[PDB]
């Protein structure tokens, strides 16, 4: 089985008003796949939903393995996420699920940041009206880490807003 | 220095990748996914 071994695992969930959980909103979420190559990474994809299809009030995460999609985790306490927001038989891929596979395979790939790691993770959010891409990294205080990112996740994309926020 | 692959080579992979699929495990978590509800 000559596998293309990943630099590391990730992990996708999905959380969405019905996995909303009341009592402990941790568990609202859900995690769905974890990856190790690129030949599982792209059955993720194949196994994923379009956005274009996907639920008003949804969000993928996709993080490094054994890193949770929340502040709380140790590996984005310090850290923060640079986001943007997009907006919205057999059809074409739209442009924003062309820009989220860019981003999933830029992750994936390593050609996020090119140079610890610095990228921790991403989520795409479908909104009501916006879409919003966000990458969450670690070291909220790397600038030159910050304008490589900006630039990376600029090209990747190709579908409003660009704002930083540490956690 | 590490594991990095391009865009294109990810490309390349993917045409192995469609040899590869999913037992029902894996596969169920899937279904917490939802389509979005048609609008009459």
């Amino acid at each position: 089985a000559n596998l293309h071994k990943l630099q590391r695992a990730w992990t996708l969930w999905y959380d969405s008003p019905s996995t909303y959980n009341t009592e402990n909103w941790e568990m609202s979420l859900v995690p769905i796949m974890t990856v190790h190559s690129v030949e599982e990474f792209f059955v993720m994809l194949r196994y994923m939903k379009p956005l274009h299809a996907l639920r008003t009030s949804s969000q993928y995460h996709f993080f490094q393995e054994g890193v949770k999609p929340m502040w709380e985790d140790p590996a984005n306490k310090k850290g923060g996420k640079l986001w943007v927001n997009l907006d919205i038989a057999a059809e074409a891929k739209t442009d924003l699920d062309k820009a989220w596979e860019n981003v999933l395979m830029a992750t994936v790939g390593e050609y996020l940041d090119c140079v610890e790691p610095f990228v921790t993770g991403i989520v795409m959010s479908k909104r009501k009206y916006h879409n919003r891409l966000a990458v969450w990294v670690s070291d909220a205080s790397a600038t030159d880490k910050i304008e490589a990112l900006k630039k990376a996740l600029t090209k990747e994309a190709s579908l409003a807003s660009m704002v930083f926020t540490k956690h | 220095v590490r594991t990095m692959y391009t865009r294109e080579e990810l490309l390349r992979i993917a045409t192995l990748a469609s040899a590869m699929d999913l037992g029902p495990e894996v596969l169920r978590k899937f279904d917490v996914i939802e389509v979005a509800e048609p609008v009459p």
